[PDB]
């Protein structure tokens, strides 16, 4: 009739209200992190079960093109106003 | 030594979703199809063939993936991403009233592993010059000076502009045409009064 | 003016398949989308789904086999816009000369002879190295035991060894930071050489350095292996890490947590209650406990006990709790816990808790974290025959449809189940088509 | 009986951008027989009646493309092979047609595009005047 | 007389399929075109990379299944995806009719820049329309 | 290798030309302009001349890609006349058929 999340716990951790600030993203990526991603993704990942699950994983990796269409997608010419070629 | 198993037409229920088989796009599968299909010239004395190992039916672009039932299935939860036309822009004249600008640009679709059309980077930016404010100098002298891009009937004025690799620095080229064309009008320099009674339009 | 212009909406790319994808289901009588649907190529049974996935599987590797051993037949590219996944990928160093930067090259590439070879190079030019680089070049050697990883082509017993490169750069090291000592402790644990790291972890302690949440979760594991005392000495020890964390100020990650219940299974009894304390203490710390979690809680408190009382009220209550959520993966053991549940739910015959598990596993793409091959298998396995005779047969005879054979191919044990069901609820004619589909 | 319960989760951000007003969108598709296209029209109607878009179907005039070529491999050039390529043409004009609206009916129909035609969209964008037109320099 | 793309009289021994029984002047009258693609419509360019493209599949795919390809392939061409329809006799076990679809795809799409489907059809043995 | 040795020598041909394409322009602008004085002209004319022989867009020859027939070449195809007829006989060409009117 006890809830088993109701009860004494371990009181040694303080119940921290935040987590940091500011995360170290911008540096010497850690090679056991990029282990975690690489076995946490492979789990998720499952073979495609239907033709647009294989459409959606397509269109992220760039292999199918981001419709609707335009014809200067990736092409944004080193991002020059009109001035520069006038 | 392998044998063939009896195809799922026999085991599909009758009153199955059918675009839950084809969600997407598919070849013609004749195992897959319930449907007894015959198509091919037939012989002499005899039938068209079946739909078995039959060519004729796997050339043809199926339609099986946008069915009626599936059309109206795949629309309606499309439904969520789309905004109201205003209610007030009924009439086309008004449309007209509130918006005097209007701009024509091209999307080109085609079958490859390219999608660079030379032919998409064109801007055609056309404007009513009744909604301008033009005096009747300065209406005259843009006439005189943009040449035949305006349309002496339909009072319409069209810049076309293809200099520009891409549609948005030509649509950016586009509108600077207008706006220069519109504060050059109103310059009366000192040389415009020497007009000639030959070239006058009145 | 009598005209407003509505806000725009914006979304990803990829969302407008999406809404499409939900319309559409799960066809019954469908073979799974990876094989092709000719009847020829349809497989018949679960043996035929591993060797016909894998020959596929095979074909890829094989292919990229000839892509990587001529580059030159692949560089041209008509593709616009560019696609980069595509392009072949290249192996051997691109820098032939000897310097940092290719030294850089071969680490990255997953190369440990070149790198090894490499650096006594650069160390005996009298060039320095930067430590990170030293810190990142034991990592790469420390995973592998300065071995190579696994290629396409070119468990018992402690794996890590006394004389190994790790150990001997560790020492020629001249700054030894926190992280040079953390990723050894951890390099240590994995190779089931703990008493190394033990002791690592003592200089450590003497060095005044603080360790990462990484570290304590390795000492764990470390304290209860090395030595076979009794649970309390144990017990703490255990203790003891945790007030050694606080000092340091490291806040535990998820993984800490369920590699404690993990090793707390082997004491079936004596660890139940402390098992309890942990699942408390994360929901107070703020980590949600994930599907591992729970893996864990329900095995260490289901053992082969008829009563089974204290199980009951531990998969009641989690039900619950978990009932109406979607959990995405945040653990490497998260899809061991739908194969678990069912474990738990074959002994104690409940089908309201299996259909409760079932529709957990159905609802958004939870479905993802069912397992492997054989786990889906015999994941299915328990719950169907849970289907046989807790349900009429009217019901049951459509999950045999639903769940067979678009999910998994069927057993010869299942098979006798489904036959006892139909036996019982007194129907004799569907035995014909029965054997057919057999 | 058993299925995925509330498989659904897209997102729809609304910003505060105003959205870009179309007076009129054309879309011209071109191919080779003309079943095809006689389906396709109805597949395009049929979608666009359910959003509300009052769209008008016309057929533009079809257009042939012919050429000659020499029939035997040696001499006998008053002997030739002719060939005939044609092109059947089908025009769907969209009308009072918002931005949000526009991207999921073009990106709808392009997906379902037979593998035998193509098409063309000429989007007549409307906006008001610019800056420097509309505030008052001279 | 006329002699593109037919086979000629031979008593009534010899088994001839649907594509090969019609003479060319029959195209779009009673048979369509094996491939389809954007390149050959009025105002459209880019013709000359599908036509190499598609001659180079008619010889790979043919030497890719020795002796158990049935009749000529069927190329579509929809968006940037290449779509290649087969019809393959019952001749080799199918652990490496997956082998050889798991290849070819890789292999062409990894080769022509754009991501390529191969879907099969078996039969028994080469469709007799005419004579046998 | 080509089908040809001819053919081969188009390509080597072709690559040159790309390589000298915009030095070419450059040159060549100066000769086709009458503001220039002439003295400068006659220079350019030296400069432009003494470019290598293959570096010239007049030299190249359109062929056929598969069997290298020097004429009866369809520019938008770039097949020759009976290879064209091969394989859009066999109806291997999307939207090609015999004419009929
Ligand atoms: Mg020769
Ligand atoms: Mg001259
Ligand atoms: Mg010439």
């Amino acid at each position: 009739r006890k809830n088993i999340f109701k009860g004494r716990r371990l009181n040694i951790f303080e119940p921290q209200a935040v987590t940091e600030e500011a995360p170290e993203t911008e540096a010497v990526p850690s090679l056991w992190d990029i282990e975690f991603a690489k076995q946490l993704a492979a789990v998720t990942e499952r073979p495609f079960q239907n033709g647009f699950e294989e459409m959606i994983q397509w269109t992220k990796e760039g292999k199918l093109w981001e419709f609707p269409i335009n014809n200067e997608a990736g092409f944004d010419d080193d991002g020059s106003e009109f001035h520069e070629h006038i | 030594r392998r044998k063939a198993l009896p195809p799922r037409t026999e085991k599909m229920a009758v009153d199955q979703d059918w675009p839950s088989v084809y969600p997407v796009a598919a070849p013609f599968k004749p195992s897959a199809v319930p449907l007894p299909v015959r198509m091919g010239y037939p012989v002499k004395r005899g039938v068209p063939m079946a739909k078995e190992g039959n060519l004729e039916l796997l050339k043809i672009p199926n339609f099986l993936h946008l069915t009626p039932v599936a059309i109206k299935r795949h629309c309606e939860a499309l439904k969520d991403f789309c905004t109201e036309w205003p209610a007030a822009l009924d009439s086309d004249e008004k449309c007209e009233k509130h918006f005097p600008i209007e701009i024509d640009t091209a999307d080109y679709v085609s079958a490859g592993p390219s999608i660079r059309n030379p032919k998409a980077r064109v801007v055609t930016l056309r404007v009513k010059l009744s909604s301008l404010n033009l005096d009747d100098h300065a209406k005259k002298k843009l006439i005189k000076l943009v040449g035949d891009r305006y349309c002496k009937s339909t009072d319409v004025l069209t810049i076309k502009t293809d200099r520009c690799p891409l549609k948005r620095q030509n649509y950016d080229y586009a509108v600077y045409l207008l706006t220069v064309l519109y504060h050059e009008s109103w310059k009366t320099e000192e040389w415009e009064k020497k007009k000639t009674e030959a070239d006058m339009e009145e | 003016e009598e005209v407003v212009i509505p806000k725009k909406k914006t979304w990803d790319k990829v969302a407008i398949l999406q809404a499409l994808a939900s319309t559409v289901h799960r066809d019954s009588t469908a073979a799974p989308y990876v094989f092709q649907d000719d009847p020829y190529l349809i497989p018949t049974s679960s043996v035929e789904s591993h060797s016909f996935l894998l020959a596929k599987k095979s074909g890829e590797n094989a292919a990229k086999f000839i892509i990587n051993s001529y580059p030159k037949y692949f560089q041209k590219d008509i593709a616009e816009p560019h696609i980069p996944c595509l392009m072949p990928e290249y192996f051997e160093p691109q820098i032939e000369d000897v310097s940092e930067a290719a030294l850089q090259e071969r680490i990255k590439l997953r190369k440990v002879k070149a790198s090894v070879d490499m650096f006594d190079q650069l160390l005996q030019a009298g060039t320095t190295v930067s430590l990170e680089t030293t810190n990142s070049l034991l990592d790469l050697l420390c995973y592998y035991g300065n071995q190579e990883p696994s290629a396409n082509y070119n468990h018992l017993g402690v794996t890590w060894r006394t004389k190994n490169n790790a150990e001997r750069i560790f020492a020629l090291m001249p700054e030894k930071n926190a992280h040079s000592y953390c990723t050894m402790i951890r390099g240590m644990v994995k190779h089931q050489a703990p008493t190394q790291a033990l002791n690592l972890y003592t200089v450590l302690l003497n060095n005044r350095l603080r360790a990462d949440v990484y570290t304590f979760n390795s000492l764990i594991e470390a304290t209860a292996l090395v030595v076979n005392e009794k649970f309390e000495e144990k017990w703490n020890n255990i203790l003891d890490l945790l007030k050694q964390m606080v000092t340091q100020n490291v806040k535990p990650n998820l993984q800490t947590f369920n590699t404690i219940l993990k090793c707390l299974r082997r004491f079936y009894a004596f660890g139940k209650l402390p098992a309890l304390q942990t699942l408390r203490e994360m929901k107070a710390i703020g980590i949600e406990p994930s599907l591992a979690t729970y893996h864990y809680v329900i095995q260490l408190f289901y053992q082969h006990e008829s009563p089974s009382k204290g199980s009951s009220l531990i998969i009641y209550d989690i039900m619950n709790e978990v009932m109406g959520k979607r959990f995405s993966p945040r653990d490497p053991d998260d899809d061991m816990f739908f194969q678990s549940a069912m474990r738990v739910c074959s002994s104690l015959r409940d089908l309201e808790l299996a259909y409760q598990v079932h529709g957990l596993l159905n609802t958004g793409d939870n479905w993802k974290l069912i397992g492997s091959d054989h786990r889906r298998n015999f994941y299915y396995s328990k719950f169907f025959n849970l289907l046989c005779f807790m349900e009429q047969i009217d019901v049951t005879l459509k999950w045999y449809k639903d769940l067979i054979p678009s999910v998994f191919f069927p057993h010869s044990q299942t098979m006798i189940d489904l036959l006892q069901a139909l036996d019982v609820a007194n129907r004799l004619d569907m035995v014909p088509q029965i054997w057919k589909d057999s | 009986v058993d299925v995925p319960k509330d498989m659904t989760k897209p997102e729809i951000t609304i910003s505060d951008e105003p959205d870009t007003l179309y007076k009129r969108l054309s879309v011209l598709v071109k191919g080779h027989d003309k079943a095809v296209l006689d389906s396709y029209e109805y597949f395009a109607v049929l979608a666009a009646k359910e959003l509300g878009i009052s769209i008008k179907v016309h057929e533009p005039p079809r257009k042939i493309e012919r050429f000659t070529l020499l029939k035997s491999v040696h001499i006998f050039k008053k002997h030739r092979v002719q060939y005939e390529m044609r092109t059947l043409y089908r025009c769907l004009e969209l009308e009072h047609l918002t931005g949000s609206t526009a991207d999921v009916y073009l990106e709808y129909i392009q997906r379902n595009l037979p593998e035998g035609v193509a098409m063309e969209v000429t989007k007549t964008k409307l906006e008001q005047l610019p800056e420097h037109i509309r505030k008052p320099i001279w | 007389k006329n002699r593109a793309a037919r086979v000629r009289v031979s008593k009534g021994d010899k088994p001839v399929t649907y594509e090969e029984a019609h003479a060319p002047h029959y195209i779009a009258h009673r048979k369509g075109w094996l491939s389809l693609h954007t390149g050959n419509l009025d105002g459209e360019d880019h013709a000359a990379e599908r036509t190499v493209e598609d001659v180079f599949l008619r010889k790979f795919m043919l030497g890719t299944f020795p002796g158990c390809l049935a009749d000529q392939l069927v190329l579509k061409r929809r968006a940037n995806q290449l779509e290649i329809c087969a019809l393959v006799l019952r001749q080799l076990p199918p652990h490496k009719f997956y082998f050889l679809v798991g290849y070819s795809e890789t292999l062409l799409s990894h080769f022509y820049k754009c991501p390529v489907h191969l879907h099969l059809q078996t039969v028994p043995s080469k469709v007799v329309y005419k004579y046998i | 290798y080509y089908v040809d040795w001819k053919m081969l020598r188009d390509v080597k041909r072709r690559k040159m030309a790309y390589e000298y394409a915009d030095e070419r322009l450059r040159i060549n602008s100066l000769r086709k302009n009458t503001i220039l004085p002439k003295d400068l002209q006659e220079v350019a004319d030296e400069e432009i001349a003494s470019l290598p022989r293959d570096s010239c867009p007049v030299r190249i020859r359109n062929r056929c890609v598969m069997t290298s027939r020097p004429r009866g070449v369809k520019r938008r195809w770039r097949l020759s006349r009976i290879v064209f007829r091969h394989l859009a006989d066999h109806g291997q060409l999307s939207g090609v058929q015999r004419a009929m009117w």
